[PDB]
C-alpha cells in the first residue's frame, strides 16, 4: 500500500525555515513577558515593607 | 543546504550499435544468399517495427 503517492512538494526547505521562524518568534515573546513579571515581585515586596 | 544546488554529470550511452560497429565483418559473403523472411526485420529494428 505504501507505493500510492501524491505529488511532491515545491521548495520544501523554505517552508521549514518559515515554520522555525514562527516558533522562535513565540518563544521570544514569552521570555519578554517573564522579564516583565519579575520586577513586580520586587516592587511589591518593597512597598509592603514601607 | 538549499534549493537548486545541483552538480550534473554527463553519462553518454555505449553499445555496439552506437559506436557504428553493427554488421562489422571480414571475409565477405559465404555463399549465394536467400531471401528475407519477415523475422530479421524486427531482429534488426526491434520487435514492433513498421
Amino acid at each position: 500500500l505504501s507505493s500510492i503517492t501524491s505529488g511532491a512538494s515545491s521548495n520544501p526547505l523554505a517552508k521549514l525555515d518559515a515554520a522555525l521562524a514562527d516558533v522562535d518568534t513565540l518563544r521570544s515573546s514569552l521570555g519578554a513577558v517573564q522579564n516583565r513579571f519579575d520586577s513586580v515581585i520586587s516592587n511589591l515586596g518593597t512597598t509592603v515593607t514601607n | 543546504a538549499n534549493d537548486g544546488e545541483i552538480i550534473a554529470i554527463d553519462l553518454k550511452e555505449i553499445t555496439a550499435k552506437t559506436l557504428g560497429l553493427d554488421g562489422f565483418n571480414v571475409s565477405g559473403p559465404k555463399g549465394t544468399p536467400a531471401a528475407l523472411v519477415a523475422a530479421d526485420y524486427q531482429a534488426a529494428y526491434g520487435t514492433t517495427t513498421n
